C-alpha cells in the first residue's frame, strides 16, 4: 500500500510504502523478518496495527532517515511521559 | 430427457457388472467424506514390498488419467434404447463375459505360477537351519540344546505364530525359571 | 517353457519414465493390509478375509 | 594386483599379495556394492560399483554424482524457468517424473557473476539480450506495421 | 628415480625364495575401502571401532574404489514433455498484485 | 474437442 | 447334477489376483476390457452424430460467444470406446491411482461455471471414479471458490484444506491451506471440500 | 534388534564419533581443545526456546525404505545438499512414532516399513521416544511450524564457545573461533561429521532418563558441540585464515550469529534457505531435549 | 586447447560480441558498486547481493 503525504496539496513522490504481510502466527512473522534482512531499504515497528505485520520500504536511504528520525522523536516524547 | 436411460436401464448394467467375477475390489462406499480403499501389499520378512494399489502416474495403458469432459457427450450426444419410440432391450449372454473372466483367471494363475514357484524355492520352504549344541558327554547328535538364528525365526516361525493368534514367545534373560518357559511354550 | 506371455510382468510401464523392472523376488510373501503410513498391519480376521 | 592372487605363477608375489589381502586393514572387492531404490517407484537408482580405478578419478566422479543427487532438483523444477519465459499466468501441467529424473539446481550465483563480467568485457552483450527480447516482442504479435 | 614404481621383477628365482630387489604392490592399491556417506572414498578401518582413513588424506595411490553411478532407471539431461495452457483472455491477466 | 485420457503435452523443456 | 470338474477355488484365485495386481500392470486393463465389452454388448449407449450442446439460437448469438467457446472447450466429441470405458471403470478395480486430467481455469468469466458443472455431472454419473479423483478436483474448485466466494473461501480454508478421521470417527481438519496430490489418496488425509461438515 | 545398553547406544564402539585429525581418528572433544576464542564487543543473550509444536507431520504413504540418517546429516552437514524440504521425507520419522508399528529404524539409518531379515535395528520403544520429537523435522518448512533461525544460534554459541560461567550467566560476548588448521579443514570436518551415526546420539538423547540421560549429556557434550561447530561454520559470516609464523590459523567469525548467508563458498558448507529452516528446527528440538 | 565448437546460436553470439580483446585485468577482480562520485564502495550486506 502506497502512503500519500498527510498534506494533500503535496502531490510529490511518497518516501516509502507500507507492505502488509500474511503472517499471522508469530513464527511466520519471525520468518518474514529474517527474510527482510535480504531485501534493501526496509524497516518495521516493534508492533503492528490490526495485529498484522507490515514493513516500510523506502525509495532512498534519506527517506528512511527522515522517517526513522520522526519516529525517534515520537518515542523520545512518549518515553518522556512514560 | 436422458435420465430414464440412466436410472431405469444403465443402473442394471452396473448392478450386474458389480457381480462379475473379476470385479473383486470394493471401489466406493457411497460416502465421499469417509471412504478409503482397503490397502494391501504382498510382503516378506526377506524385504519384498509390493503394494497392490500404488501411485505411479500416467501409464502406457491409458487408464490412469480421467478426462471428465466425457460427461458432455453422454448428456448431449448419445442415444439410448430408452430414449427413444420402442427399441428392444438387449440382455447379453452371461456365457461370454463369464467364460472370458474364467480364461483370464486361468491365464493369471498360469502367469504367476513361475514366480510363485521360484519364490517357494528361494524361500527355502517350511523348515529352518538349526544347530544343536550338546550339553553332556555321550550325547547323540540329535540330542542337545536346539537353537536357530533370529533370521530363520523371522522368515519361518514368526508369521505363523502371528497367524495363529498366540502371544509372542518370551525372551529368556539370565533370570528365567523353567516354569516361565513352560508357560510360554504352552501359551 | 509353459507358454506364458510373461511380458511386462514385474514391471512399471510409465508413459514418461519408460519401462522399469522391479525385483520378482518375494520369498515367503503374505498378503497384508497396510496402515496409511505404509507400514504393515498384523492379519486380522475381523477385517481381512 | 589384488586379482593376481592365486593366479600369478610368481610365488613370492602371490605370497605377498595373499598376506596383504589377509590383513585386517585391507580388503579387495569388485563391486557392485551398494544399491539405492526409489521411495515410490521401488526400482534401483544409484548403485555403487567397486571399480578398478585410481581414487582421484573416483573422487571426482563421486563429487559430480553427489552434486547431482543432493540437489533434490527434478526436471519438474524446469517448469519454474518456463513460467518466467511464458506470458503471465500460463499453466504448466505434468508429467511428474519425480526423483527418477534428477538435475542440478540452476546456479544463480555463478551466472550473475559471469553476466556482470561479460557485460564489463563485452558491452555488445547488450545487443544480444535486446535481440532476444526483440524476437519475443515480434513473436508476441502485439503490434504490426500497416500501409494505412 | 623410481618414484612411480609399484612393482618390480615379477619372476621366480630358482635358488632363492624371492629375487633381491623384488617389489610387491602396496596394500593401498588393493584396499577397495568404502564410499562414505559424504561421497568421499575411505580405506578400510585398520581396526574395529575406527572409521577408515580418507583416501585423499594420505599420499598413497589406490586402484580399487567405489564409484557411485546411476542405473538405466535414473536419467538426467533428457528433454521433458509438458502441457502448456495459455491464458483464456489476455485482458483478464493480472500483471500487478504483490 | 476429442476425449483424451492422458496428459496432452505440447512443449518440450530443454534441461 | 454333478459337473466333473474342479471346484472354483475362491481363495487361491483371490490370492493370485492380488499377486498379479501387485506385479502385472496389464491386469487392470484386462479386467476393464471385460467390463467395456459388456457395456458394448448391453447396447445401453451409443453416440449420435448431431450435437445438442446449446439451446436454439444461443450458438449463433453474438453475446453468447464466450459461453459457447467455454462449452466447446469442454465438450469432447463422443466415441464409443471412451464412453464405454468411462462406464466400465466405475466398476473395474483400480491399481494405479487415477489422476484428473488437469484443467487450468481462472474462473473469471461466469461461463467458467461450466467446469463446475462438468464435475458435478461426473460426480453423479460416476460417483466412484469421482471419489478417486476428487481431491485433484478440489484443487480446481478451490480456485472457483476463492474467485466466486472469497470470504466463505477464507473461512473454509482457515479451517483447513484437508482432514483426517480419528479412531473416534470425528473429523480433524489440518488448519492449513495446501494443494492436494494423488500421493495423498492412499494416505490418512481427505480433501476437506467433501467432508460435508457444516 | 540391538538392545540399548543401560547407557546410551553411544556407549557401543559401533557408534564412535570421531573426526580425522593430525593423521589420527581424534575424538571430537580433543578437537575442540584446539578451538580458541576472541571476544568482540557484541553480546549474545540466550532467550527461551519456544516449545516445539505438538503436531507430528503425517508420514505419507511411502512404499520405500527412506534413508533418514543420510537425509538428516546431509541437511545439517552435507557439502552439496539443497532443497531439503522439497522431497519432504523427514515426516517419515512419524511412522516410527506409533506404538507397535511394523516399521524399524535400522542401524543403517534406513526406515524399513517392516522388520526384515539380517538388518539390525534400534529397539522400537527408544525409536518411538526419538521419533515422537524428531518427526517434527518433517514440518521444518511448513510456515506455521518454522523455527526461529536467528535467536536459536545464541544457544549454539553458548554451548560451543561458552565458558561455564558464561553459560550459567546465559550471556556471552560474541566470540570468534580459531584453530591451527590443515588445508580444507572445515570441509573435512564436515565430511567426517556427515559420516557420523547421529541417530544413535538422538535416540539416546530422547530415550534415556534420569542418571543415564545426565551421564549421556556429559559423556557426549563434545559430540553435540562438534555438530554445533559444523553448523556454525555453515552460518559464520566469514571464515578467514591467518598466517602465524609458518602455521595457519583458521578463524570463523562469528560463533552464535547466523548471518543467513546462502551464497556458496569453498571454505565451508552452505545453507540454502531450506537448509536454514531445517537446521533451525533441528536446533529447536535438540536444544529442547538437551535441557530438562 | 580447450575450445569446442558451440551450438550455432552460440557461434552467432561470439560472432556478435566482436574480438575477445579482454583488456580488463581480471586478477583478484571482484564486483563492487562505485559511487557516482567515482569511488569504489566496499561490499555491503543490506544492499549488494
Amino acid at each position: 500500500i502506497p502512503i500519500t503525504n498527510s498534506n494533500i496539496f503535496d502531490d510529490s513522490s511518497t518516501p516509502y510504502n507500507v507492505r502488509i504481510w500474511h503472517a499471522p502466527t508469530m513464527t511466520e512473522v519471525n520468518h518474514i523478518l529474517a527474510l527482510m534482512r535480504k531485501s534493501t531499504l526496509v524497516s518495521t515497528h516493534s508492533s503492528w496495527h490490526w495485529n498484522v505485520l507490515h514493513t516500510f520500504h523506502y525509495r532512498s536511504e534519506s527517506d528512511m532517515i527522515d522517517h526513522f528520525a520522526a519516529k525517534i522523536l515520537e518515542d523520545w516524547r512518549q518515553k518522556e511521559k512514560l | 430427457n436422458i435420465a430414464v436411460a440412466h436410472t431405469d436401464h444403465l443402473s442394471v448394467v452396473y448392478a450386474t457388472m458389480s457381480n462379475f467375477m473379476l470385479n473383486f475390489t470394493n471401489n466406493f462406499s457411497g460416502n465421499h467424506a469417509t471412504f478409503k480403499p482397503d490397502q494391501y501389499v504382498i510382503t516378506s520378512p526377506e524385504g519384498s514390498y509390493k503394494p497392490i494399489i500404488e501411485r505411479q502416474g500416467e501409464t502406457v495403458d491409458g487408464l490412469t488419467i480421467i478426462d471428465t469432459s466425457i460427461v458432455w457427450p453422454i448428456l448431449c450426444q448419445c442415444t439410448y434404447p430408452l430414449v427413444r419410440i420402442m427399441e428392444e432391450i438387449v440382455y447379453p449372454d452371461p456365457s461370454t463375459t463369464l467364460s472370458q473372466s474364467l480364461s483370464v483367471a486361468q491365464v493369471l494363475s498360469k502367469l504367476t505360477l513361475p514366480d510363485a514357484f521360484i519364490n517357494m524355492i528361494l524361500s527355502g520352504g517350511d523348515s529352518v537351519v538349526m544347530r544343536t549344541y550338546q550339553t553332556e558327554a555321550d550325547d547323540d547328535l540329535d540330542e542337545g540344546i536346539r537353537m536357530t538364528t533370529y533370521d530363520q525365526y523371522l522368515s519361518h516361525i514368526r508369521e505363523r505364530l502371528h497367524i495363529t493368534n498366540v502371544p509372542d514367545p518370551i525372551y529368556i534373560t539370565g533370570a528365567s525359571t523353567p516354569d516361565q518357559i513352560a508357560a510360554s511354550v504352552q501359551a | 517353457i509353459t507358454d506364458v506371455d510373461s511380458t511386462d510382468y514385474g514391471k512399471l510401464t510409465l508413459r514418461f519414465l519408460g519401462t522399469l523392472t522391479r525385483s520378482l523376488k518375494m520369498q515367503n510373501a503374505q498378503i497384508r493390509r497396510i496402515r496409511p503410513d505404509g507400514t504393515v498391519l498384523r492379519y486380522d480376521d475381523q477385517i481381512d478375509i | 594386483p589384488a586379482l593376481l592372487r592365486d593366479f600369478t605363477q610368481v610365488n613370492w608375489l602371490n605370497r605377498d599379495i595373499t598376506n596383504m589381502l589377509q590383513q585386517a586393514g585391507t580388503k579387495y572387492g569388485l563391486g557392485l556394492t551398494e544399491t539405492r531404490l526409489d521411495y515410490v517407484r521401488l526400482v534401483k537408482t544409484i548403485v555403487g560399483h567397486a571399480l578398478n580405478i585410481d581414487h582421484f578419478a573416483a573422487s571426482v566422479l563421486n563429487i559430480n554424482l553427489r552434486a547431482l543427487m543432493e540437489a533434490n532438483v527434478t526436471a519438474d523444477d524446469r517448469i519454474k524457468a518456463l513460467q518466467a519465459h511464458s506470458m503471465i499466468s500460463t499453466q504448466f501441467h505434468g508429467p511428474n517424473q519425480g526423483a527418477l529424473r534428477p538435475e542440478l539446481a540452476f546456479d544463480h550465483d555463478h551466472i550473475i557473476r559471469c553476466l556482470m563480467l561479460a557485460a564489463a568485457n563485452y558491452p555488445r552483450l547488450e545487443g544480444i539480450i535486446v535481440q532476444i527480447n526483440t524476437g519475443y516482442v515480434a513473436s508476441a504479435n502485439v503490434i504490426r506495421p500497416v500501409s494505412e | 628415480i623410481s618414484v612411480a614404481r609399484s612393482m618390480r621383477a615379477i619372476v621366480n628365482h630358482n635358488e632363492v625364495d624371492r629375487p633381491r630387489g623384488a617389489v610387491a604392490p602396496s596394500s593401498y592399491e588393493m584396499d577397495t575401502g568404502t564410499l562414505s556417506r559424504n561421497g568421499d572414498l575411505l580405506y578400510s578401518p585398520v581396526a574395529n571401532g575406527q572409521v577408515g582413513i580418507p583416501k585423499l588424506e594420505v599420499d598413497h595411490i589406490s586402484f580399487s574404489n567405489v564409484v557411485s553411478m546411476m542405473t538405466a532407471n535414473i536419467r538426467t539431461g533428457d528433454d521433458m514433455a509438458v502441457e502448456r495452457v495459455n491464458p483464456d483472455d489476455v485482458r483478464a491477466i493480472n500483471i500487478r498484485n504483490a | 474437442k476429442v476425449i483424451f485420457n492422458g496428459l496432452d503435452v505440447n512443449t518440450e523443456v530443454q534441461p | 447334477a454333478l459337473r466333473p470338474e474342479l471346484a472354483f477355488d475362491h481363495d487361491h484365485i483371490i490370492r493370485c489376483l492380488m499377486l498379479a495386481a501387485a506385479n502385472y500392470p496389464r491386469l487392470e486393463g484386462i479386467i476393464v476390457q471385460i467390463n467395456t465389452g459388456y457395456v458394448a454388448s448391453a447396447n445401453v449407449i451409443r453416440p449420435v452424430s448431431e450435437k445438442r450442446y446449446f439451446p436454439e439460437n444461443l450458438e449463433q448469438n453474438q453475446s453468447a460467444a464466450r459461453l459457447v467457446s467455454a462449452v466447446k472447450a469442454r465438450a469432447s466429441e463422443a466415441d464409443i470406446s471412451s464412453i464405454h470405458l468411462a462406464i466400465a471403470r466405475e466398476v473395474s478395480p483400480m491399481f494405479n491411482v487415477h489422476e484428473l486430467k488437469k484443467i487450468a481455469e481462472s474462473f473469471e468469466d461466469p461461463s467458467s461455471i461450466v467446469v463446475v458443472l462438468e464435475f458435478i455431472l461426473f460426480a453423479l454419473f460416476f460417483p466412484t471414479e469421482f471419489n478417486r479423483i476428487k481431491g485433484d478436483i478440489q484443487n480446481v474448485l478451490l480456485l472457483f471458490f476463492s474467485r466466486w466466494y472469497p470470504v466463505e473461501y477464507g473461512i473454509f480454508v482457515q479451517r483447513g484444506a484437508t482432514y483426517t478421521i480419528n479412531a473416534a470417527g470425528e473429523f480433524e481438519f489440518s488448519g492449513r491451506n495446501e494443494k492436494w496430490d494423488q500421493a495423498l489418496y492412499l494416505s490418512e488425509h481427505f480433501p476437506a471440500l467433501f467432508s460435508d461438515v457444516p | 534388534m540391538l538392545q540399548q545398553p543401560t547407557g546410551g547406544y553411544t556407549t557401543l564402539e559401533q557408534f564412535a564419533f570421531t573426526i580425522r585429525n593430525d593423521g589420527t581418528n581424534a575424538t571430537p572433544t580433543q578437537f575442540l581443545q584446539l578451538l580458541s576464542y576472541e571476544a568482540t564487543e557484541n553480546e549474545l543473550v540466550k532467550k527461551t526456546i519456544p516449545t516445539p509444536e505438538t503436531h507430528l507431520p503425517s508420514a505419507r504413504n511411502v512404499p520405500g525404505n527412506v534413508y533418514i540418517e543420510d537425509a538428516i546429516t546431509q541437511a545439517l552437514f552435507g557439502i552439496s545438499a539443497q532443497n531439503v524440504n522439497a522431497h519432504g521425507y523427514f515426516s517419515r520419522l512419524s511412522a516410527l512414532a506409533l506404538p507397535n508399528t511394523s516399521a524399524r529404524l535400522g542401524l543403517d539409518g534406513v526406515i524399513y516399513n517392516s522388520e526384515t531379515i539380517n538388518i539390525p535395528f534400534y529397539d522400537p520403544a527408544a525409536v518411538a521416544n526419538f521419533a515422537a520429537t524428531y518427526a517434527k523435522l518433517g514440518n521444518a518448512s511448513t510456515p506455521r511450524y518454522r523455527a526461529d533461525m536467528i535467536d536459536i544460534y545464541a544457544h549454539v554459541g553458548l554451548e560451543l564457545a561458552g565458558t561455564d560461567a558464561e553459560r550459567a550467566a546465559g550471556v556471552m560476548p560474541v566470540k570468534r573461533a580459531k584453530f591451527d588448521s590443515w588445508e580444507g579443514s572445515l570441509i573435512s570436518l564436515s565430511r567426517d561429521v556427515v559420516n557420523w551415526k547421529i541417530l544413535a546420539f538422538l535416540i539416546d538423547l530422547c530415550s534415556l532418563e534420569g542418571e543415564a540421560l545426565r551421564a549421556f549429556k556429559t559423556r557426549n557434550r563434545d559430540v553435540f558441540r562438534m555438530m554445533l561447530f559444523i553448523m556454525s561454520t555453515a552460518v559464520a559470516a566469514n571464515v578467514v585464515n591467518r598466517k602465524v609464523t609458518k602455521r595457519v590459523d583458521r578463524v570463523l567469525e562469528y560463533i552464535g550469529v547466523n548471518s543467513m548467508r546462502t551464497a556458496g563458498r569453498t571454505a565451508t558448507i552452505t545453507y540454502d534457505l531450506s537448509r536454514h529452516e531445517f537446521a533451525a528446527k533441528f536446533l529447536q528440538l535438540t536444544f529442547t531435549r538437551w535441557n530438562a
